[PDB]
DNA sequence: TTTGAAAAGCAAGCATAAAAGATCTAAACATAAAATCTGTA
């Protein structure tokens, strides 16, 4: 049989449809869950990664800094801490079902606070204090589709792997159901919940739900960007039901980074290396070497990345590239190789600061050719002149040719003529369009300085500075060609 | 080292074509970009010099044929496995279908898979894609081209097959899109008079001299024929080139129409002489001639379709009200002035049914008991219908035209040549209505 | 030099190498012998033949490749274009300024 | 036979209806692998 069109790739995994409503023939005939073979989690990959080391690597004296400022490796947050363990134990010890709503802009410690909240929960629980639950841990962000969190949660409850659908109704039946002695405590951390966001909302009402149920001993932690996340997407019903208790986590203050970053730099800084000065190896305790990162650059540091976000990462990651840029620079000096103080200073700091903020555009529109310079000039010129922000591209082609044309007596202007309209030849005609007309045009397309519309006709085609024009301007009279004139 | 073939005012490119494509895969450029619009020889060349060196080993595909990207994906999969099997046979290999390809990414896949399975070649080779015509894809966006561009990126580098792609292209400013990406091109000006000429007759006298009017008409009634049908061929550029341009296959279009008219006028006398033949089919050079029932209600609705559409409805009682007036009221005094512009030369207004159907009341032929006015009745509207079904007149909706609705309007769709031949068919004086406004 | 003429006419207009190496490799690959090398190299007279090409799709050598009757009916379409508001015309109004232009030089 | 004067005409101004189309989205039409059902052996 011919077929209209065909499809070669279907990848369909094997996930049965059948949901977990009709896997027992009544409420009674379900046993205890906690004690079945594949509920309640009862890897392979790691050694594909694994390699023979047939060399042996330097690593120097701001090597284990910049290792130990990573953010693989609790103390300013400790109000939060409290406060979501104790909605967390509270709502373990009585057997109940706890919406918790954490909300934050980016770095601030949300998920290593919910993290480090659970594992002094599972410490708890093997102490036999608060009875035994099971961790979920999903990401908006890391599903490939919205609904996968059915696909995901159920998987880690029961050991099944069905579609979404029927993983849905596999737990609904599981949260309402089945009574409270045949289950365990299931605690779900829904991070960047924002992600999971759609225009039914049928996932935000499902998962706040299950909250709701007498019988479901279910603790949701959602974590959220925004606090007014529930009042603008959500609705109402969702956002009943998340609750009026909401936990901000603030951006850190200067005081909070700093504790941070020399938490991360305790046992480092002060202290002394056996540094070889044939190599450049270095082992903590041949020179005997001390190492130090001063406090002022770590206060500056954390100054300025807490006035502008109050990030951690950003901290930490500020810190890095400052040993980095002294590492580069002792490498440098004492020749190393990639196999009585060392310091990193407060202008290594100001130079990793600075290094994001020292506007390249205008660096780039210096580094030009004549023929992108004459464009921007022109460009320009027209925003002057007739005070638009659009401006066609044959009036550019136009004001370019009486530019030529009026200052005709620059040395310039007679060297580059024969060139910009003949490249520089008999046996070649005069043209219309300069010579690399549309070479600039489309260089300038390519960085973002320069938005084109869509259309067929070159000359009534409108171009717009997407940059700033002050900047465009300084870049212009940097030239000392079109500032004469 | 490679043959660089004579071809007859292509011989920049052909030296350009020397240059940059060879057996080699270091010294070539992963793209290569043919431009010129059409007739420019790009094929011509082309195929000249991939047949002079016979170990280039090259795959020919025509966008125009594909239409979409991914017939054309398709398409690369399929003939790039055809052809390597045919180059070396011996060669066992796994025959992947080229309908599993449609992304760019499994056209990647599919690419590795068949050119990991040819490690045995002992020297790096060459595989020449040649999309002849990629601007001519139906479905073209701005994207596509990129795709190609970075494509070879994403195949093995020590590859013992290595491809290389040609392209061709017809208009300057979709290639002007891509100057940034620093692409070779050689580019294919075209023709000039002088050129086209000798195109012509090189190309075309070996097969006038032996068409069979010809063969025919000399014992009816080699050099001196070839002599004749250049001379036609002249005949025919100097009569035909301000028609033509310099546009190879319409002047052979024109040859191959005129050919056997001209043959047919051939006599004892005319045939060894220019001037006097010309003179017995000068009519073949006067003119190009590349050419090729209506009811009377719809006639006449078309009639007062143009009419409403080319004048303006203020003037409608100055032109064709009649009546005697029983009440005291002037008519109008109709319009002032006579315009600059032929309204004719412009796009038709949009009026209302109920006009167009007073002005064919008012436009159409002819006691007590007799009201020999004609009233818009059945046949009235289902010609209307019909002249609608043709697109004899045009709404402002086409796609789920409400009929019915007081919003839509009406124009005519005809031009002034179709409604003046239509009106000498009914004998209505339609000229009248625009020789006193204009 | 020639070379150093091109190079700086490249600088002053295009400032990228891999518009240099595109017309410098069929300087390279079009030498029969080391002294046709030289001589290239020296001139740089096959720098301004692929200049030439690299400008013969243009504007003005599509213009250059018109016919004399091709040239008229722009030419009219130009003019009439010109005397628009908004640029726009049509056959019928380009063919109108056609038959006056032939008309008035005949 | 004049007269004139209210009806008709023309152009500028400007608010607004509408044509064209850019962008998108639902609905019919279409295919397909895995799971589930089902009628016997
Ligand atoms: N209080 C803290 N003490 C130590 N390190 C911290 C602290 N807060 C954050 N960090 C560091 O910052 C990293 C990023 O923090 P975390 O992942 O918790 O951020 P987040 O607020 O969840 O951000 P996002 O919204 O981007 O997910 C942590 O892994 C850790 O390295
Ligand atoms: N230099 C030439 N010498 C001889 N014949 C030529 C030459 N150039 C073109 N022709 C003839 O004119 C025909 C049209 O040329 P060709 O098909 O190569 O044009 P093109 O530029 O590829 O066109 P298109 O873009 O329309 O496909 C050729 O098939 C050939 O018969
Ligand atoms: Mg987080
Ligand atoms: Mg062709």
């Amino acid at each position: 049989v011919i077929r209209k069109f065909t499809k070669k790739n279907v990848a369909r995994a094997k996930k049965k449809y059948t949901p977990f409503s009709k896997r027992f023939k009544s409420i009674a005939a379900i046993p205890d869950l906690t004690s079945l073979p594949e509920f309640y989690g009862n890897s392979r990959f790691e050694n594909k990664l694994k390699t023979t080391q047939k060399h042996q690597i330097v690593e120097t004296i701001f090597s284990k800094v910049k290792k130990q400022l990573n953010s693989s490796y609790l103390p300013a947050r400790e109000n939060e801490f409290a406060s979501i363990y104790l909605s967390a134990y509270s709502a373990i010890e009585s057997d109940s079902a706890t919406t918790i709503y954490v909300a934050g802009t980016p770095g601030v410690g949300k998920t290593l606070t919910v993290r480090e909240v659970v594992k002094e929960l599972l410490s708890s629980s093997a102490q036999r204090e608060i009875p035994d639950f099971l961790y979920v841990e999903i990401n908006g962000l890391k599903m490939v589709k919205p609904t996968d969190c059915y696909e995901t949660l159920w998987n880690k409850v029961s050991g099944e792997r069905l579609t979404w659908a029927a993983s849905m109704e596999s737990l609904e039946f599981y949260f309402k159901r089945v009574p409270k002695n045949k289950k365990k405590t299931i605690v779900v951390l829904l991070d960047e919940l924002d992600a999971m966001v759609t225009k039914s909302q049928d996932i935000m009402y499902n998962f706040f739900n299950w909250t709701t149920y007498e019988n479901a001993k279910l603790i949701v932690i959602a974590v959220a960007n925004t606090m007014d996340l529930p009042e603008r997407q959500l609705g109402n019903k969702i956002t009943s039901r998340i609750g009026f208790t909401r936990i901000m986590f603030t951006g850190y203050t200067h005081e909070e980074l700093k504790n941070i970053i020399d938490l991360r730099l305790k046992g480092l800084n002060d202290s002394f290396f056996y540094v070889d000065t044939k190599t450049g190896n270095a082992i903590l305790i041949v020179r005997k070497v001390r190492l130090r990162m001063s406090a002022d650059a770590i206060e500056i540091a954390s100054r300025k990345v807490a006035s502008v976000s109050g990030d951690a990462r950003r901290a930490l990651k500020v810190c890095k590239r400052a040993a980095e840029i002294a590492e580069k620079h002792y490498m440098a000096k004492h020749g190393y190789g990639y196999d009585g103080v060392q310091t990193v200073h407060i202008t290594h700091v100001m130079k990793a600061l600075n290094e994001t903020l020292n506007s390249h555009v205008i660096t780039f529109m210096t580094r030009l050719s004549f023929t992108a310079k004459l464009f921007i000039y022109a460009l320009l010129n027209l925003m002057k002149k007739n005070g638009s922000q659009e401006q066609e591209l044959g009036d550019i082609v136009d004001e370019i040719k009486l530019l030529i044309e009026v200052n005709g007596s620059n040395k310039f202007v007679m060297e580059i003529a024969k060139t910009l309209f003949q490249q520089g030849s008999d046996n070649i005609s005069e043209q219309l369009r300069i010579i690399s007309w549309d070479f600039v045009l489309n260089q300038l397309l390519d960085a973002g300085i320069l938005f084109k519309q869509t259309m067929k006709n070159d000359r009534i085609c409108c171009v717009k500075l997407n940059i700033s024009v002050e900047e465009a301007k300084r870049a212009m009279n940097e030239d000392e060609t079109l500032r004469n004139l | 080292n490679v043959t660089t073939p004579e071809v007859a005012f292509r011989e920049y490119q052909t030296n350009c074509l020397a240059s940059y494509i060879s057996a080699d895969p270091d010294i070539t450029p992963s793209n290569l970009i043919l431009q010129g619009y059409s007739g420019t020889g790009k094929t011509y060349t082309l195929k000249k010099y991939f047949n002079a060196n016979p170990n280039l080993h090259a795959v020919w595909l025509e966008p125009v044929e594909l239409v979409s990207w991914k017939p054309l994906l398709q398409a690369i999969a399929r003939t790039v496995q055809y052809k390597l099997k045919t180059l070396y046979p011996n060669i066992p290999t796994t025959d992947y279908d080229p309908l599993q390809v449609e992304e760019p990414f499994l056209l990647v896949k599919t690419l590795h898979n068949i050119f990991v399975q040819y490690e045995s070649l002992q020297e790096k080779t060459c595989l020449f894609l040649i999309l002849d015509g990629f601007d001519s894809l139906q479905d073209l966006d701005a994207a596509l081209f990129n795709k190609y561009i970075k494509l070879n990126e994403l195949l093995p580098k020590d590859s013992k097959i290595n491809i290389k792609f040609i392209y061709t292209m017809l208009e300057t400013s979709f290639l002007q899109r891509y100057s940034t990406h620093c692409i070779p091109t050689v580019m294919f000006p075209r023709y000039n008079v002088d050129e086209v000429s000798t195109i012509l007759v090189m190309s075309r006298c070996g097969e006038l001299m032996e068409d069979s009017c010809l063969r025919k008409r000399i014992i009816e009634e080699d050099d001196q024929f070839q002599n004749v049908a250049a001379n036609f061929i002249h005949l025919i550029v100097q009569a035909f080139h301000s028609y033509t341009g310099n546009d190879i296959f319409a002047l052979n279009d024109l040859i191959d129409f005129k050919w056997p008219k001209y043959v047919s006028r051939i006599t004892k006398e005319n045939i060894f002489e220019p001037l006097a033949l010309y003179k017995s089919a000068i009519k073949l050079f006067l003119s190009t001639d590349d050419n090729l029932d209506l009811s009377i209600i719809s006639k006449y609705l078309l009639i007062a379709s143009y009419i409403c559409s080319y004048l303006e409805p203020r003037y409608d009682a100055s032109i064709f009200s009649r009546k005697t007036r029983i009440i005291q009221g002037r008519a109008a005094y109709g319009r002032r002035k006579k315009k600059e512009v032929n309204p004719r030369y412009l796009q038709p207004s949009l009026f209302a049914i109920e006009r167009l159907l007073a002005i064919f009341q008012a436009i159409f032929p002819i006691a007590l008991r007799e009201e020999s006015l004609m009233k818009a009745n059945i046949e009235v509207f289902q010609n209307l219908s019909e002249l609608h079904t043709l697109k004899l007149i045009a709404t402002t909706m086409n796609k789920n035209i409400d009929y019915l609705s007081p919003k839509v309007r009406w124009k005519v769709n005809v031009p002034w040549e179709i409604i003046k031949e239509i009106s000498e068919s009914v004998h209505f004086n339609i000229s009248d209505y625009f020789s006193d406004i204009h | 030099s020639n070379l150093n003429r091109h190079i700086r006419m490249n600088f002053e207009t295009f400032r990228s190498l891999p518009t240099l190496k595109n017309s410098i490799i069929p300087l390279v690959a079009t030498s029969k012998n080391f002294g046709s090398l030289c001589t290239a190299i020296k001139s740089c007279s096959f720098l301004d033949i692929y200049n030439k090409n690299q400008l013969s799709n243009n504007l003005t050598g599509r213009l250059q490749s018109l016919s004399d009757l091709e040239l008229a009916i722009l030419i009219s379409a130009a003019r009439v274009a010109l005397r628009a508001k908004d640029g726009s015309f049509n056959f019928n109004l380009a063919y109108a300024e056609y038959e006056k232009m032939i008309k008035a030089i005949n």
